[PDB]
């Protein structure tokens, strides 16, 4: 079963 | 081009990253903005299954469709 709360993969860390 | 042998020899801590870098662009071709989320969902699956998905568009499609169904039910 897949998890809808799994984290966004590959999102860049910037400000 | 990823074999089970090459993946398993990489440190467990970098295996998911290697799979992600390969999966994300394939998924982005189907879901241009949801690809990061769907990739995150799929990365929770066993690596053996993920390797098969990378090589087989029909297995990847069915897993992507499953993730999208799950997302549809959560808003």
């Amino acid at each position: 079963e897949l998890n809808p709360n799994a984290e966004v993969w590959g999102a860049p860390v910037l400000h | 081009p990823l074999t089970a042998s090459m993946l398993a020899s990489a440190p467990p801590q970098e295996q998911k990253q290697m799979l992600g870098e390969r999966l994300f662009p394939l998924i982005q071709a189907m879901h241009p903005t949801l690809a990061g989320k769907i990739t995150g969902m799929l990365l929770e699956i066993d690596n053996s299954e993920l390797l098969h998905m990378l090589e087989s568009p029909e297995s990847l499609r069915s897993k992507v469709d499953e993730a999208v169904a799950v997302l549809q039910a959560h808003q």
